[PDB]
């Protein structure tokens, strides 16, 4: 990597005295995993930043946010996690961000979309149509030998990423180490996560005459799973990603299918 | 190697924790003779083929050695996040301590009986008159083995992998461990004959050759290769045969949820659990039952289609039931 | 390819009409509210020129992206930093071509026509300008697309050996636009005694979407193109009209 995570990882660092009370609420989820350990022998890694006090910092990141989120984010994840460390020291796992937003221009309903909203943070609302099935997800694998010892490794990752794109693994099966091994999948240390992907449609009151309906789906990742029940009014914060292949890698009408990779699903009731 | 599948360290060891099995084993004196020992030898007198290790025995032989003498690595705890590698090296440290000739070797109390000694005593044939492969070890069991689960008193003492969970419970992350659930069996399917393990007959050099088996897919093999018949140009032309192999039962089933565990919105849900082992027909259709076991992934299936979420499939071994309306 | 663009580019510079010219005061209000486009009564082109409509009546589909990068050169004469490809929408009156009378001669010719439309379709996007990544070697590209013929006419290179297509677009960086998929049947009026009435399926820019209800009467300027997918016949293609310029009546 470059300077240009470099410096911005920095001065993710000052984001934590003059609204040092997000740094309190990393200890209250760092309580709650002791104290269910002081039972047995819940909480998620998210946490709720006001999209307020970056306007009184640095008006050149948080205009930077929502306008490439893809440069932004990921560099702010892992300086959130360093810190989710060097207070906690004593046991022996991402920690998302939320952006509960105090909500931007871009506050549009998914009847206006797609011409010049990709790649931004959009918070879409309307009422959920589909509720797809629950499926989990490969991230890491650990593999590991029993002739020589040592355990090891293999990183796995889609297109259905965090925010990026990378040069895609297709792995189906990571064995065959450079010796005679017969390699062993081990199952329970390695990563799992769920994926439900549901579509949004606009909401019947606020339509215009008559016409049919336009919607939108919109993929939620790692904490999500089983908030809304179908039929419910759902406001969304996502990033309107655009992934797929429009048909010019088969060398032969329409292309590029649009998602949101949402971050904060927030039930309403107005 | 480097740069590439590199080595993540574990603070959980392995090479140790071998010891402690063999010492669970028949040197044991909490339950004449201990409880290892007969159902071991009853066993290796074929009258039963089912040894159901119980792991209640785990948690009270750790007190024995807890405080008391010698410091030791916990072993309850180490099953309940790997619950499957301990299922290959528990039978592992069996077959060292178990007497074989104990029993009579007299006529068909079971089939293969006869050939499995025409196996053993052709491959010390095949060793005799040379002056180095033997049969693999997982082709000769002729047991099984299970786990039950604790929920009563031993958790209360001093503190789990009982809790009747519900099917919408059951996050992502449990993918590896031992659980427990309950629900109404549905659509359950019959008995049909699986393999483990698969012999075949080169016809001209005789040396069988074998492999192992995984779930629902495996490739048949090349033109023989053994040092006989090769490093020529006349190459045997070799041929399955079933009664020289392994076989198992295997089944099927849905289990749906108990309709008292619904919410009043989300519509019920069903997991697939595959039955294998000698715990066939032992279920029905229609009930409310309590089903443990180990709970893992099914592999890549073909066609590069709906794949790269794996398909997972989610489907749950078997291991004890403990029925309702006895 | 050379040379046309100077002969478009005085063009919008010198048109003037008696007293107030117009495609310096079109292209100026039409920034200001941020509209970016541009509207050629294509009666002003043959006054002013004729060798310059004798390629464009012949060979549409190769100048109209031409005259596209010719506005946006001018566009830097107004306002000195995002400024996009310009759009060229066009009308004029000379005769209506009937819909059931489309031979196999109007392949690529301008066209107009009348009817009415029945449905419309969900936006889409079609890329402009993306960037392409190698996978081995890490060499970046970039490939900007201007021209429009639905398919494929414009895909990825093989090398830059490597394998068989090494290349990945990356969706980090890059443009879109929308598309719009009508459909239009004709008028009643030209009544089919014996016959069902036809339909074709047109395809709209990015500034033309969401403009017509279903159920209007419109006139429609555009080349009638082709495309050969196959979704019944041998070396079989099939017919759609590229809209570029709707001119609807009031809306009533």
């Amino acid at each position: 990597p470059d300077a240009v995570f470099g410096d911005r990882v920095r001065r993710f660092q000052e984001f934590l005295d003059t609204f040092t009370s997000y740094r309190d609420s990393v200890r209250s989820i760092q309580v709650y995993n002791s104290n269910n350990a002081a039972n047995y022998n819940i909480l998620p890694h998210r946490i709720i930043i006001s999209l307020d006090d970056l306007r009184e910092f640095d008006r050149s990141f948080w205009s930077g946010i929502l306008v490439e989120p893809a440069y932004f984010i990921p560099p702010a994840e892992k300086a959130l996690t360093d810190l989710a460390d060097s207070m906690d020291d004593v046991p022996h796992h991402p920690w998302k961000l939320s952006f509960k937003g105090s909500f931007g221009a871009h506050a549009l309903s998914p009847r206006t979309l797609t011409a010049q909203h990709l790649n931004k943070l959009v918070s879409v609302e309307g009422i959920v149509t589909k509720t797809s099935l629950v499926r989990p997800k490969l991230i890491r694998s650990v593999h590991y030998a029993a002739k020589t010892g040592r355990f090891h490794y293999r990183d796995y990752t889609d297109a259905t990423t965090t925010l990026t794109t990378r040069i895609p693994t297709p792995a189906i099966y990571p064995t065959e180490d450079t010796e005679g091994n017969k390699l062993t999948t081990e199952y329970g240390y390695s990563t799992f996560i769920d994926h439900q992907r549901i579509t949004v449609q606009e909401m019947p009151e606020m339509a215009p005459a008559g016409q049919l309906p336009r919607s939108i789906d919109v993929i939620l990742d790692d904490d999500l799973v089983d908030k809304t029940k179908p039929g419910d009014r759902v406001n969304v914060v996502g990033v309107f990603k655009s992934l797929g292949a429009g048909g010019m890698n088969q060398s032969n009408l329409i292309g590029f299918k649009t998602l949101i990779l949402g971050n904060t699903v927030y039930p309403l009731h107005a | 190697m480097s740069a590439a599948l590199p080595s993540i360290q574990l603070p959980v060891d392995y090479n140790n924790l071998f010891n402690e099995i063999t010492d669970f084993l028949v040197t044991f004196k909490q339950d004449k003779g201990p409880k290892y020992m007969a159902m071991l030898q009853k066993v290796a007198n074929r009258e039963l083929n089912s040894v159901i290790i119980d792991l209640d025995d785990i948690l009270q032989y750790q007190n024995e050695k807890f405080l008391q003498g010698t410091q030791a690595d916990d072993l309850v705890s180490a099953i309940q996040q790997n619950a499957n590698h301990f299922t290959e090296l528990f039978c592992r440290a069996i077959d060292n301590n178990m007497p074989l000739p104990t029993k009579e070797i007299d006529y068909k109390d079971d089939v293969l009986d006869v050939i499995l000694n025409q196996r053993r005593l052709r491959n010390e044939r095949m060793l005799s008159d040379r002056t180095t492969e033997l049969f693999p070890p997982n082709l000769t069991r002729r047991y099984f083995l299970y786990f039950k689960p604790l929920s009563q008193n031993c958790a209360r003492r001093y503190r789990i992998s009982s809790k009747p969970l519900s099917v919408r419970q059951i996050k992502g992350d449990f993918l590896g461990q031992l659980i427990t659930v309950r629900g109404i069996i549905t659509r359950v399917s019959d008995v049909k004959p699986a393999v483990e393990v698969i012999a075949y007959t080169c016809d001209q050099c005789g040396y069988e050759v074998f492999q192992e088996v995984n779930s629902r897919t495996f490739t048949p093999l090349s033109e023989c290769t053994s040092e006989e018949c090769s490093q020529n140009q006349t190459k045997g032309q070799l041929f399955m045969s079933t009664r020289a192999s392994k076989f198992s039962a295997f089944q099927e089933c849905k289990i749906q949820e108990l309709s008292q565990q619904v919410p009043v919105g989300h519509i019920p849900r069903s997991l697939n659990i595959h039955v294998n082992g000698t715990l066939v027909r032992s279920l029905s259709p229609g009930d409310i039952v309590d089903v443990t076991g180990i709970f893992l992934p099914a592999p890549y299936t073909g066609f590069k289609a709906l794949k790269a979420g794996l398909l997972t499939e989610t489907y749950l071994e078997a291991q004890f039931v403990r029925q309702h309306k006895k | 390819n050379t040379e046309i663009i100077k002969s478009f580019k005085n063009f919008i510079l010198e048109f003037r009409l008696d007293s107030q010219f117009i495609y310096r005061d079109q292209l100026r209000n039409n920034i200001l509210v941020k509209n970016y486009s541009l509207t050629v009564n294509m009666e002003h082109l043959i006054g002013y020129n004729e060798d310059i409509y004798k390629k464009l009546s012949d060979e549409p589909s190769d100048i109209i992206p031409l005259f596209e990068t010719a506005i946006t050169q001018v566009a830097k004469r107004i306002s000195i930093n995002s400024l996009p490809t310009f759009q060229l929408i066009l009308n004029s009156n000379a005769n209506q071509i009937p819909l059931r009378d489309l031979d196999s001669e109007h392949v690529s010719k301008i066209v107009r026509l009348s009817g009415i439309i029945i449905s419309t379709s969900v936006l889409s996007s079609r890329a402009t300008y993306l960037s392409i990544m190698c996978r081995n070697c890490r060499h970046t590209t970039s490939i900007t697309i201007n021209n429009f013929n639905t398919g494929n006419t414009v895909s990825l290179p093989r090398s830059c050996n490597c394998g068989p297509d090494p290349y990945i677009i990356i969706h980090e960086s890059s443009k879109f636009i929308d598309q719009q998929f009508l459909k239009l049947q004709e008028i009643p009026e030209l009544v089919p005694v014996g016959e069902m009435p036809r339909n074709l399926t047109m395809t709209c820019d990015r500034y033309l979407t969401n403009k017509v209800i279903p159920g209007t009467r419109v006139t429609i300027v555009g080349i009638y193109s082709i495309y050969n997918s196959k979704n019944s016949g041998v070396a079989i293609r099939t017919p759609y009209i590229k809209i570029l310029g709707i001119q609807s009546d009031v809306e009533t």
